[PDB]
């Protein structure tokens, strides 16, 4: 055939992939953490949103910290080889490198790591996106005039 | 050949480090409410870094928060991508 | 306008 490029990801395979939203919103009393008011206006604009990118949305709510983990532990080892691409947000308080599962944190580098190219061979060479509503420390923006 | 198993990640950050990132308990955050309205309007156009550029303009520009505490009021946001992605990438294909 |  005529000449090619490959400057573009593939994602004309059968699904556009699964997009996990995590959605935490009322923490456990003894974390002192509070209530995320508006966080469901956000999950609920994420699901249309992305449904209408035709991605398969598995809502999740208030997960703990092992829950959390043991969800992308799980999603990783499904069959994503007719999968394009995948996409995980994260709605929650967090820090720089944190996320807040209902009871206390998890590093967002142990979430990350059950997609790496290695660990998850059905997703190597396709794109892997984490889409992180969340702290990443206490600094405030002051801004600058025009 | 091998690929690195830290390639083809992207992550959209709502805020820069070390920053505090802004909800709104209303409207939503800053930063979903503007990757939804960007993702509805360009999604069908533009590659994806394009799209979250759009992002963040919207949230610089757009959005300055409103408080009672000094400490709190008239604060901005920018938020920040991370891209470790080898292709561009659209949600449509043709 | 509430912080995360
Ligand atoms: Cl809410």
């Amino acid at each position: 055939s005529g000449i090619s490029l490959d400057n573009s990801y593939k994602m004309d395979y059968p699904e556009m992939g699964l997009c996990i939203i995590i959605n935490n919103k009322n923490f456990h009393k003894s974390t002192g953490m509070t209530s995320r008011s508006g966080t469901d206006v956000d999950a609920a604009n994420l699901r249309e949103t992305f449904r209408n990118l035709k991605y398969e949305v598995r809502n999740k709510n208030d997960l703990t910290r092992e829950e959390i983990v043991e969800l992308m532990r799980d999603v990783s080892k499904e069959d994503h080889s007719k999968r394009s691409s995948f996409v995980c947000v994260l709605l929650s308080h967090g820090e720089e490198g944190i996320i807040f599962g209902t009871n206390g944190p998890v590093d967002l580098k142990k979430i990350t790591n059950f997609f790496r190219g290695d660990r998850c061979r059905d997703l190597t060479g396709k794109p892997k996106l984490f889409i992180i509503q969340a702290c990443r420390g206490t600094e405030l923006d002051c801004g600058i005039e025009t | 050949h091998k690929i690195p198993v830290e390639a083809d990640f992207l992550y959209a950050y709502s805020t820069a480090p070390g920053y505090y990132s802004w909800r709104n308990s209303k409207d939503g955050s800053w930063f979903i409410q503007s990757l939804c309205a960007m993702l509805k309007q360009y999604a069908d156009k533009l590659e994806f870094m394009h799209i979250l550029t759009r992002v963040n303009r919207k949230v610089a520009t757009e959005f300055e928060s409103f408080s009672f505490d000094a400490t709190f009021h008239a604060k901005k946001q920018i938020p920040c991508i991370v891209s470790m992605l080898t292709k561009e990438l659209y949600f449509y294909h043709h | 306008d509430e912080v995360d």
